[PDB]
């Protein structure tokens, strides 16, 4: 049983302005199996209401999913994607940074 | 120029926690149409493209007709596949699906496809020809030897060359608006001082359809082909797409880098810098 | 638009 784990970006749909409504993305790819976990965060805290694309894969057969959610970013607010995953001994916590 | 078509599937079962999952969602070269998940409420596919919206209620039937087959004989597949390979029926397994075709420019079929995978591995694949099958192993091989004797080869060759091509000008034509224009990246460069002896140029990449793009770093005019970090092209969410590159600079060393983008939608490749 | 034919490996 083959178990690749999955690569994570977590970025904003458009450049972040501070008060200016956008998108948190929080893409998961290159992962198998497809059973996973991802939790978008907004200082520390699970945020509700987060959508997803549907399962599909890339031509070596690994996974890929968009998880997203509609926020404002500002000065001090801290986003962050959590991923879960078998490959993964715990979650792993991947900070935004509105320069990648 | 060139289009493509294809419909993805997934199966996996989950022993004890109800029948096999199953989700299936069909592209027009990246742009996602359709969508169907067992998992949902009432199971239908649905659009996912306003193109796609004007097809009457017999396409929409027949669709989820079809997705629901699928479904159904995936599931037997995967108890199939735990005889194959002498497996428990404790564990959860995979079985993924792929099969399209490539028209050209003029709205010939430029190639057929149809390949399965078990567990993320190759299963069984329908050759190029479009007739003969290439299976990864002897559990494969029955599948082969099965498929062989039904002629399924010969029934998916006609799809393939016939109503798959046929189908995907008739989208191409619907969504021309949007399947027949390329968005153009919007890009430039960012520079990132690490320390005082060197620095982080990114070179970006926003707003472009189709993903298909090639963004690379040159030294003195050398590709930085081993010391580039590149990260997956990744959906912006709006249905474009966003990439980036970046090297780690020697400080005063950075007029002696050009980004290079290449995308369908620019009519010459751009070759950017960084501004200090 | 989908291939229909039913076949089980």
């Amino acid at each position: 049983m083959i178990q690749r784990t999955p690569k994570i970006q977590v970025y904003s749909r458009h450049p972040a302005e501070n008060g200016k409504s956008n998108f948190l993305n929080c893409y998961v790819s290159g992962f198998h199996p497809s059973d996973i976990e991802v939790d978008l965060l907004k200082n520390g805290e699970r945020i509700e209401k987060v959508e997803h694309s549907d399962l599909s894969f890339s031509k070596d057969w690994s996974f890929y999913l968009l998880y997203y959610t509609e926020f404002t970013p500002t000065e001090k607010d801290e986003y962050a994607c959590r991923v879960n995953h078998v490959t993964l001994s715990q979650p792993k916590i991947v900070k935004w940074d509105r320069d990648m | 120029g060139s289009h493509s078509m294809r419909y993805f599937h997934t199966s996996v079962s989950r022993p004890g926690r109800g029948e096999p999952r199953f989700i299936t969602v069909g592209y027009v070269d990246d742009t996602l149409f359709v969508r169907f998940d067992s998992d949902a409420a009432s199971p239908r596919e649905e659009p996912r493209a306003p193109w796609i919206e004007q097809e009457g209620p017999e396409y929409w039937d027949r669709e989820t007709q079809i997705c629901k087959a699928k479904a159904q004989t995936d599931r037997e597949d995967l108890r199939t596949l735990l005889r194959y390979y002498n497996q428990s029926e404790a564990g959860s397994h995979t079985l993924q699906n792929m099969y399209g075709c490539d028209v050209g420019p003029d709205g010939r079929l430029l190639r057929g496809y149809h390949q399965d995978a078990y567990d993320g591995k190759d299963y069984i694949a329908l050759n190029e020809d479009l007739s003969s099958w290439t299976a990864a192993d002897t559990a494969a091989q029955i599948t082969q030897r099965k498929w062989e004797a039904a002629r399924v080869a010969e029934q998916l060759r006609a799809y393939l060359e016939g109503e798959c091509v046929e189908w995907l000008r008739r989208y191409l034509e619907n969504g021309k608006e949007t399947l027949q224009r390329a968005d153009p990246p919007k890009t430039h460069v960012t520079h990132h001082p690490i320390s005082d002896h060197e620095a982080t140029l990114r070179c970006w990449a926003l707003g472009f359809y189709p993903a298909e793009i090639t963004l690379t770093w040159q030294r003195d005019g050398e590709d930085q082909t081993q010391d580039t970090e590149l990260v997956e092209t990744r959906p912006a969410g709006d249905r474009t797409f966003q990439k980036w590159a970046a090297v780690v600079v020697p400080s005063g060393e950075e007029q002696r880098y050009t980004c290079h983008v290449q995308h369908e939608g620019l009519p010459k490749p751009l070759t950017l810098r960084w501004e200090p | 638009s989908r291939y229909w034919a039913i076949r089980t490996r």
